[PDB]
RNA sequence: GGCGACUUUCUGGUCUGUAACUGACGCUGAUGUGCGAAAGCGUGGGGAUCAAACAGGAUUAGAUACCCUGGUAGUCCACGCCGUAAACGAUGAGUGCUAAGUGUUAGGGGGUUUCCGCCCCUUAGUGCUGCAGCUAACGCAUUAAGCACUCCGCCUGGGGAGUA
């Protein structure tokens, strides 16, 4: 939702590149693909934090 | 100290640059701050002193 | 980006001869001590004259 | 709510011989204070001391060593229990590890050695095994 | 459960001598308090299924002092049956 | 005289430990108190120890004994090798060589060779050579002398052997509580004493807190002999 | 000098690619009938190389077994493991009553009178080594008295 | 078992500290009596997504599988049931005792002082390493599977069978 101006194109896409990255859109989208059942979510995100 | 829910200064440098809440991870605060300051910055959401999403 | 490898040590105790010592067998221009007599943080380091400088922190 | 109180001693002996201790402490009572008073005279532990304090008072114990770092008491081992009391005449009173080790046991005089027992010619409710 | 000065007040009637609470008889009364506050909490919430567990446990701790208080003196038992309603 | 005096002691640092949260419990005999992260050593115990040490190696070296010496901390390599020339026995610079008191049937096989490869191209037997396999001859030459080089002219078992850290060097110290031989060494904490007989409490990270107490060792030998 | 005893020999094959192994093992129990015991075992394939490689394996380890003459101090059980065997001291006409690994074991040394049955496991190695981790067990009465501070008259 | 927006009411338990008070009032607990994930069943509600069964299209060597479109019971609520799970830390409960090192949660007492941040000691949780000891071996190791004592449940070859 950030205005981008008194650039090129190919600059503010640097800009939204990590103003998306810094952001829980795709890596929350990802994980809604599917429905994963309410036990080994558990552990993904024992995944994701034991290894920081 | 306790966090009161009105005084958004204080309280909408822990918001995000969208909305969401930071961890203490990248903020830096204790534990019982932590959970102190989210059940004040939800009540703050309720009554739109702070938004859900910008 | 420029990313710097920092190297973790622990700061101890020693003569300034000790330093030297242990700072060649490492082969490491810059060895950072705890003085012995004097108590402060002390760098021994290879100038680019090749000789020995002390700093005191 | 500990249930037996003078073999829970007789482990505190024993995992302190384990780790090489030398000096723990007890709450006492009078059949572990003269328990402890009577592994001293046979000899097993160095020197029993006082009891002061105003509820149960404490008493410690001083281990003995052998002098190539070696243990004094190998092996000890409480024989009658809660649940089942053992008993014995003093014809049947047996002798510990071939008459090497020792026998406290309660008759009606206060507890005595095994050795102290069969010339006495009194049995009773036999305690444990020191060796 | 119940207020301080509800508690302050039960510990009053039943106390036998000036700060003795902590007596048997003193915290049996207060028990009946808190027993007869948590049966009607339950009466119009039928389905608080954890709430119960603490009831049926000081009503334990209710029996094994209502056993203790016969064993060493009975006409003081009798008289605590009279002076809050219990059964048995 | 007799023990090594109070002052030049501590000046060579001999009172440093490693550091807690590196501990040994086992070491809590030996150390004083703890300053600001570090250990202390208990400077007057370890004199109790070293005259101890002091005591026996005078008498071992009586017998006409052979006292092995052994380094292998790099801070502490050739420090082990000098005081062992002066004392006149053998040292070890690098590595364990995993079996030189155990396996020892293989490796005086290999002393036999270190006192036959010198005296192969001393003589002639080396011209008629290729140039290639001077090179083999003479590669395999330094790497025997690299690893038993103080092991030159050792030909039997030791009856002692001094250790500079039981931790890095814990090859050797199995093989002598297998042999029964009495061992002697420098600990300190995250050095466990119970498989060292001769207990020497002092620092190991040092070069004073060695060579000014591995050469009173290597000195406690000389005059055993007369 | 030393009195040479096996228990078993053993036939052990590892599987391989080609042709399987040869390995044939034994353990044997070397003593001097006086208080003095020690086993061991040797891998070769030579088998009485194979035998002399465990003697001298037995000749690194041999400990002392204390005594009361023509029997064992005292009653003790040993452990290792899974294998446990009992040791009554008997009068001085009974003869050794053993089961096969632990009768070498008791030979070896000079008792020739004791009670013994190895309850427990069943296999050759763990029962003649739960044999010497009893006999390690021992204890003399006069040794005792030098730990407990009495005299051998003392302590009856 | 489980519990994740927020607020209020009603209510249960634990922990810390102080020592005023009661003075063994304790522990375990057969039979008994109550809670007990999901899927089920009953009487009604409600029905958004999802989705057994079912329908259709592709794949394949072949399908009733996998994949795709659609879709009913169910998923959700209220009241009664059912009482079973790899209900698992595959480890009953209680109380003692026995190297240490290290994260973290809820306190307390200190020591500086910090301009609210550390350091040391102690209590109760919760993890990761690791001696002694134990184990058949993996491993466990002050949150024992170490050393003890009490009480309860239970096992004693594999199928037949958790079946008549």
């Amino acid at each position: 939702t950030v205005v981008r101006k008194n650039e090129s194109l190919e600059d503010a896409l640097r800009r939204f590149k990590r103003s998306v990255s810094k952001s829980g859109t795709i890596q929350e989208v990802r994980k809604r693909e599917f429905y994963e059942k309410p036990s080994v979510k558990r552990k993904k995100k024992s995944e994701a934090a034991r290894k920081r | 100290t306790h966090i009161d829910y009105k005084d958004t200064e204080l309280l909408k440098r822990f918001i995000s640059e969208r909305g969401k809440i930071l961890p203490r991870r990248v903020t830096g605060t204790s534990a019982k701050y932590q959970r102190m300051l989210t059940t004040a910055i939800k009540r703050s959401r309720h009554m739109a002193l702070l938004p859900y999403v910008k | 980006i420029e990313i710097i490898r920092s190297k973790e040590f622990s700061l101890k105790p020693m003569d300034s001869e000790e330093a030297v010592l242990q700072m060649n067998l490492l082969g490491h221009d810059f060895f950072v001590f705890t003085d012995r007599e004097t108590d402060g943080t002390s760098i021994v380091y290879r100038r680019k004259d090749g000789k020995y400088g002390l700093i005191q922190t | 709510t500990m249930t037996d109180p003078i073999a829970d001693m007789l482990t505190r002996v024993r995992n302190a011989n384990m780790v090489r201790h030398e000096k723990l402490e007890l709450p006492a009572s009078n059949i572990k204070k003269e328990i402890a008073e009577i592994l001293k005279s046979e000899g097993f532990i160095k020197n029993v001391e006082y009891v002061e304090d105003d509820k149960q008072g404490v008493l410690r114990l001083f281990l003995k060593y052998g002098q190539n770092d070696e243990r004094v008491i190998t092996g000890l081992k409480r024989i009658s229990k809660p649940g089942l009391r053992v008993y014995a005449k003093a014809s049947e009173m047996p002798k510990v590890l071939n008459g090497l080790g020792i026998a406290l046991v309660s008759t009606s005089e206060g507890v005595i050695t095994d050795k102290e027992a069969r010339k006495r010619n009194v049995g009773g409710e036999i305690i444990a095994y020191v060796w | 459960a119940i207020s301080q000065e509800r508690k302050n007040e039960i510990i009053k009637e039943y106390r036998v001598h000036e700060t003795d609470t902590g007596s048997p008889e003193v915290q049996i009364a207060v028990l009946t308090a808190e027993i007869n506050a948590v049966n009607e909490h339950l009466r119009t919430h039928k389905k608080d299924h954890h709430s119960r567990r603490g009831l049926l446990k000081m009503v334990g701790r209710r029996r094994h002092l209502l056993n203790y208080l016969r064993s060493k003196d009975i006409q003081r038992y009798r008289e605590l049956i009279k002076s809050l309603g219990i059964r048995r | 005289m007799a023990v090594i005096s109070m002052k030049q002691l501590l000046e060579a640092g001999v009172h440093f430990g490693h550091q807690t949260r590196r501990w040994n419990p086992k070491m809590k005999k030996y150390i004083f108190t703890e300053r600001n992260g570090i250990y202390i050593i208990d400077l007057q115990k370890t004199v109790k120890k070293v005259d101890e040490a002091y005591n026996f190696l005078k008498q071992v070296s009586e017998d006409g004994g052979q006292v092995l010496f052994v380094g292998t901390k790099k801070q502490a390599q050739e420090s082990v090798k000098s005081e062992a020339e002066r004392a006149g026995q053998f040292y070890i610079n690098q590595r364990w060589l995993g079996g030189l008191l155990t396996n020892y049937k293989t490796i005086s096989k290999r002393i036999k060779r270190i006192s036959e490869i010198e005296k192969m191209e001393e003589d002639g037997l080396f011209e008629v050579l290729p140039k290639k396999e001077v090179v083999e001859l003479k590669k395999e030459y330094d790497r025997l002398i690299k690893f038993l080089g103080g092991i030159r002219d050792m030909k039997s078992m030791p009856q002692a052997l001094f250790v500079v850290d039981p931790r890095k060097e814990r090859n050797a110290i199995a093989e002598a509580r297998k042999l029964n031989i009495p061992i002697v060494g420098i600990v300190d904490t995250n050095c466990d004493p119970d498989e060292i007989d001769y207990v020497i409490p002092a620092n190991d990270d040092a070069i004073r807190a060695v060579k000014l107490l591995t050469a009173k060792m290597a000195d406690a030998i000389l005059e055993g002999q007369q | 000098e030393f009195e040479e005893r096996v228990v078993t020999i053993n036939r052990v094959a590892k599987v391989v690619k080609g042709g399987r192994r040869f390995r044939f093992t034994a353990l044997v129990v070397v003593g001097d009938k006086n208080g003095r015991v020690g086993f061991g075992t040797g891998k070769a394939q030579e088998v009485p190389e194979a035998i002399k490689k465990a003697v001298e394996a037995a000749k690194k380890d041999l400990v002392v077994v204390p005594r009361v003459e023509g029997t064992t101090p005292h009653t003790i059980t040993g452990r290792y493991g899974s294998g446990s065997v009992f040791m009554k001291p008997a009068a001085p006409g009974t003869g050794v009553i053993a089961g096969g690994p632990v009768r070498a074991v008791l030979e070896l040394a000079g008792i020739t009178d004791i009670l013994s049955k190895s309850l427990g496991s069943n296999t050759p190695i763990n029962m003649v080594r739960a044999t010497i981790d009893g006999l390690q067990n021992l204890k003399n009465a006069e040794d005792v008295a030098k730990l407990r501070g009495k005299t051998v008259e003392e302590l009856y």
